[PDB]
């Protein structure tokens, strides 16, 4: 009848608790190296075979929009880019006026200035003497001031820091591991929309590989839904809230920079080289991404079927191209092998859906001065890539947006949109919750310590 | 089986698998800084309940029977509806009002049979 | 009452309040650096006397009675003028000449009843 | 005498000098960084075998006798050619195939006399 | 006064060319020179 307190150690109980997750990178320097802007060397080796334990009987609750696993990965990548852009050249000497001339002129096309041939004065070697140099600039990075004179788009508002040409920009999968005494709970649901109970939970030491690829309007090289297209929004009745779609089957997108560029070195100071573009060997072609017309068509009819589960079974859903903003929010901007593309995704979102081989070429264009996103008076110059760029990737989702007017109207317009790379991390980490394990317990057992 | 595998099992069935959880609680760039505070934070958190488990006398044990009664005003349940009916998380949520009271009784009752055994050692 | 409250009490009266002191010894900018070496310096300094207190056999105890006599040349005082008359600080200052001698006898005498008990376990 | 002095001695003669080794395992510029990871790396490596040595029940001991037999397929040697003939390094190299088996038997056999003694405490 | 203990009846094997004690002292001195040359003058104005 009488009971006594007995303490147990190692009892299964946990609480949600934000902590400092670290790295595990499977792809350490495989005798190949070429340090990148990320993990590589510094991220702890990953397990050959991770352990996953299926917690039976247990129904946890997930909220994909109050996750601190993505508010910590957001600042882990702003500071991985800062720490790799501090130890290399600052292009402050390049705020001279440039005497740009169109590379083609009366050469081809409508006399378009897609490329400019800009010559300027610079102090090579000695700080007194300055010789006349030249380089090839894009029309997106020179602002006419008034064979007129130009100037770099950036250097009245931001400070340029040339990216160190030895680091690689190819994303490497990253596993976010948790210290000892903490665990990450994985929702093994196949139809999970990031909020509400998950009756099939699991315990993992750290997440799967997460490529830190940042893009806008289209989530490339991501993870795919297991069963169906999944629509996830913070507040599906708010127009100011983005919508994150997730494809069950990838849509392959090929694109190139078919111009055989050539990097050339300009000495901006003693022991400091500016890597400009010398010339183009061959015909001057235009960059572009290719998407299958039929595969996109059927994958966009799967999205409209799920969009009808939240916007009425009987409604007309039409997609339209992005309205306004920076070139990164109005265009599908990505980074293909160290080269930043801003593709015109107006042929993709040009449809209208009512309730009951061929390719699409998207004219991308290249930028060389890149501003940081959530905004600072800072920019990065990406040195030219010497060669022909050609990368292929998977579209695994969209970042959509709605426009006001759905109060009396019987139609929905879905412009694409990006520009916030916090919505890039939560399209991957949506199913992970970090918990902390409390291993001490008491309970009446009718023991008694022997005196 | 596995770390936290008996999380949804009743209190009785999860007491057989203590050593699974107990053996898992220990295990200068931006990566180095956050990999170095994960190690420090994991030894100071593990030493926090080793010290606690030592002022109660249960130093090298996973189950320790103490000399303090249950008081029946902390939880007036049976010994069968507690050990096969309630999981550890449910029991913790129910008894969370009196842990700081039970914890203070566990160490004030251990440094009382530590002086009683010290007095008995002289006789 | 309180951490170090029985600092001016005689040795005898301050031995009842050991658990007050024992439960308090554990608990990248300029602030972050000096907050991180306070944690590291406080777990190692705590593990130095846990290890010492373990080679003497008094692992999970606050008072441990040992098998080494006093030798009466370390302090030839009574057992009453020591336990009610001298505070702990006075006793420490008086016996500071022989702590490194008593400390080395406490562990050479514990790994001698650890082999004697190991030999007795086979019989 | 001295840390590791009985390294080339047979297994038997090096078991008398355990406290020499056991008492030595604990003890922001370029220098400060690498002096700070030497301290962290030395308390976490010392706590790794204190936890292991605690799930086996040998918490505050340098020699602990366990309740698991030898199985004679781990090493079929005498008790005299092992304790006076083979040094500790030789024995470790020979028995390295079955340490992860013996280690897993040492803790599954300790949380079996920890529940048997818990069941015996109610009678 | 440093302590030196002579391990009797022990014979180790050394390879002076695969030592990692010197591949770590090598980078401990390249970075001791770097950390003392960062906080003082840069003579870029002297390229006249
Ligand atoms: C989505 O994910 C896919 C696959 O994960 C990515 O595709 C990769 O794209 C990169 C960038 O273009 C490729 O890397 C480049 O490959 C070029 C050709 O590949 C040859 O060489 C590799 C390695 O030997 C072979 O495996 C392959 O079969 C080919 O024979 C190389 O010429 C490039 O080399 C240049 O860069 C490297 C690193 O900077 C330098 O060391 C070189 O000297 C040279 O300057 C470069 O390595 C990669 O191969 C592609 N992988 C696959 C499987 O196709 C997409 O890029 C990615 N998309 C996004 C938006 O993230
Ligand atoms: C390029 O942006 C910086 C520019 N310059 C700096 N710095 C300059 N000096 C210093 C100390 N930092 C930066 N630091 C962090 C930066 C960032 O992480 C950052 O904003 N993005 C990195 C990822 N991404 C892209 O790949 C990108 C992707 C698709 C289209 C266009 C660009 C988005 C923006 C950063
Ligand atoms: C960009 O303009 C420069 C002029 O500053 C061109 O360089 C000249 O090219 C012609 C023809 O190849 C040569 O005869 C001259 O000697 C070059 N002058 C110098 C100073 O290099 C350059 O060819 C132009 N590039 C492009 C792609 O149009
Ligand atoms: C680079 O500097 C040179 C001078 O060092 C500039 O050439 C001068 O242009 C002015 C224009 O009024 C003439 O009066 C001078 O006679 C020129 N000097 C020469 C040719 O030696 C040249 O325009 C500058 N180029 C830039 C700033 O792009
Ligand atoms: C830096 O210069 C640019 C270009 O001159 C400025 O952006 C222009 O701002 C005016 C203000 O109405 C607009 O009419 C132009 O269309 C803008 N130019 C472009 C290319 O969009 C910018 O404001 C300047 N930075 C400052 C003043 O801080
Ligand atoms: C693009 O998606 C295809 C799937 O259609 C990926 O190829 C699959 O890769 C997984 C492992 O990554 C394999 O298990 C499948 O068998 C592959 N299927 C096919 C049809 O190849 C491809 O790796 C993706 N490319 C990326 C993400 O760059
Ligand atoms: C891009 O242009 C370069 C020239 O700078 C090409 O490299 C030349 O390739 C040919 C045959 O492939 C060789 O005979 C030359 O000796 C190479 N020159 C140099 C400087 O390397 C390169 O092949 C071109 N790339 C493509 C894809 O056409
Ligand atoms: C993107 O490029 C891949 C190859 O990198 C193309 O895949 C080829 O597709 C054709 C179909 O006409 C097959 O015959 C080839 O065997 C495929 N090659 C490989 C290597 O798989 C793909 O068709 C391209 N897609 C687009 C939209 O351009
Ligand atoms: C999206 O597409 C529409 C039409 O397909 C484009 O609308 C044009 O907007 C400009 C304003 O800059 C007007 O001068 C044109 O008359 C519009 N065209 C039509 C047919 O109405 C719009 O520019 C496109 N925007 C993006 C970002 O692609
Ligand atoms: C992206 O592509 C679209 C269509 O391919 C372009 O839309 C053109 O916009 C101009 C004025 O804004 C109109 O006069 C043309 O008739 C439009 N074309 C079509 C086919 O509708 C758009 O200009 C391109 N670039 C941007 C930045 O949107
Ligand atoms: C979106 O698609 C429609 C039709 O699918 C395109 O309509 C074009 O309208 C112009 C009007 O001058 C016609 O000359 C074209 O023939 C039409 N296209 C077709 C395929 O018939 C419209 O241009 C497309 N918009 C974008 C931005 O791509
Ligand atoms: C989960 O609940 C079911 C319900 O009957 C039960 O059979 C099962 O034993 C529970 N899980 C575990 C691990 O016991
Ligand atoms: C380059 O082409 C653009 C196209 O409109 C034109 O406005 C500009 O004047 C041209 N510049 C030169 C130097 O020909
Ligand atoms: C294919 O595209 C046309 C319009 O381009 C559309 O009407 C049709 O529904 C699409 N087919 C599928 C299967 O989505
Ligand atoms: C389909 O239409 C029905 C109308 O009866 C509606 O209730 C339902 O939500 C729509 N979507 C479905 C069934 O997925
Ligand atoms: C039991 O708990 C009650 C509740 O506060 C408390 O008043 C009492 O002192 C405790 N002890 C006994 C013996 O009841
Ligand atoms: C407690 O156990 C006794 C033992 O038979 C049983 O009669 C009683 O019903 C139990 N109480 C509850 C609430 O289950
Ligand atoms: C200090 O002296 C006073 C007076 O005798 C005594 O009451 C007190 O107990 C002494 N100090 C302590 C800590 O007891
Ligand atoms: C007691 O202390 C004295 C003082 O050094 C020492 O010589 C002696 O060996 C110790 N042991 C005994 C039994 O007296
Ligand atoms: C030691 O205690 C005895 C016990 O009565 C007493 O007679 C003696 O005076 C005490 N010695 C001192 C120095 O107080
Ligand atoms: C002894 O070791 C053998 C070797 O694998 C193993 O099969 C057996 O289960 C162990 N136990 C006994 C009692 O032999
Ligand atoms: C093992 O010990 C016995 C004890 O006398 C001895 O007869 C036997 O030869 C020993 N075996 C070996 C291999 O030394
Ligand atoms: C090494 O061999 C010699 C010669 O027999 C012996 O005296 C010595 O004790 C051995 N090593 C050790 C550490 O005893």
């Amino acid at each position: 009848e009488n009971l006594w307190v007995t303490v147990y150690y190692g009892v299964p109980v946990w609480k949600d608790a934000e902590t400092t997750l670290f790295c595990a990178s499977d792809a350490k320097a495989y005798e190949t190296e070429k340090h990148n802007v990320w993990a590589t060397h510094a991220c702890v080796p990953t397990d050959p075979n991770p352990q996953e334990i299926h917690l039976e009987n247990v129904t946890e609750e997930f909220n994909m929009w109050k996750n601190n696993m993505v508010e910590q990965m957001h600042t882990d990548i702003i500071s991985l880019w800062d720490q790799s852009l501090k130890p290399c050249v600052k292009l402050t000497p390049l705020c001279v006026t440039l005497q740009c001339t169109n590379v083609t002129n009366n050469i081809t096309d409508d006399m378009r200035g897609e490329l400019k041939n800009c010559s300027f004065n610079m102090t090579t070697e000695l700080r007194d003497k300055k010789q006349k140099v030249y380089s090839l600039f894009y029309r997106l990075d020179v602002v006419q001031i008034n064979n007129k004179e130009y100037r770099l788009i950036n250097c009245n508002t931001s400070a340029i820091t040339q990216a160190c040409p030895k680091v690689s920009f190819e994303p490497i999968p990253i596993h976010y591991c948790a210290p000892a005494g903490f665990a990450i709970l994985k929702c093994k649901d196949k139809k999970f929309n990031g909020t509400g109970p998950c009756p099939s939970v699991s315990t993992v030491q750290c997440t799967h590989g997460i490529k830190p690829v940042v893009s806008t309007q289209l989530l490339l090289n991501g993870s795919l839904a297991e069963e169906e297209v999944m629509i996830r929004s913070e507040n599906i009745t708010n127009n100011a809230k983005n919508i994150l779609v997730q494809f069950n089957t990838p849509v392959q997108i090929n694109c190139t920079r078919p111009n055989n560029n050539t990097r050339k070195s300009i000495r901006i100071g003693p022991g400091q080289a500016f890597y400009a573009t010398g010339d183009i060997i061959g015909d001057i072609r235009q960059a572009h991404c290719n998407v299958s017309k039929a595969t996109w068509n059927e994958t966009l009819g799967k999205v409209v079927k799920q969009l009808r589960k939240h916007f009425g079974n009987n409604t007309i859903i039409r997609f339209a191209n992005s309205s306004g903003g920076d070139l990164e929010v109005t265009t599908h901007s990505f980074n293909c092998g160290g080269e930043f593309f801003y593709c015109n995704t107006s042929g993709l979102f040009n449809s209208t859906w009512i309730s009951n081989n061929d390719s699409i070429t998207l004219p991308c264009r290249i930028k060389q001065i890149i501003n940081m996103w959530q905004r600072i008076g800072q920019a990065m110059y990406a040195p030219p890539i010497q060669g022909v760029i050609r990368c292929v990737s998977n579209i695994t989702g969209l970042i959509l947006t709605r426009d006001g007017g759905s109060t009396n109207s019987t139609t929905e317009t879905f412009r694409p949109g990006g520009g916030d790379m916090r919505d890039n991390w939560r399209s991957e980490l949506y199913k992970y919750k970090v918990v902390k394990i409390e291993p001490l317990g008491v309970a009446p057992t009718r023991c008694k310590r022997r005196v | 089986l596995g770390f936290l595998g008996a999380a949804g099992s009743t209190m009785g069935a999860a007491s057989m698998t203590l050593t699974v959880q107990a053996r898992n609680l220990l295990s200068l760039t931006v990566w180095g800084i956050k990999q170095l505070q994960a190690r420090v934070l994991a030894v100071e958190r593990y030493l926090r309940d080793q010290q606690l488990l030592g002022i109660w006398g249960c130093s090298g044990k996973l189950i320790c029977c103490t000399n303090v009664p249950w008081n029946s005003s902390w939880s007036n349940r049976n010994l069968s509806e507690i050990w096969d009916n309630m999981t550890w998380l449910q029991w913790d949520k129910e008894i969370s009002n009196y842990t700081q009271i039970i914890y203070g009784l566990l160490e004030e009752s251990q440094n009382q049979q530590e002086k009683n055994e010290q007095d008995l050692l002289a006789l």
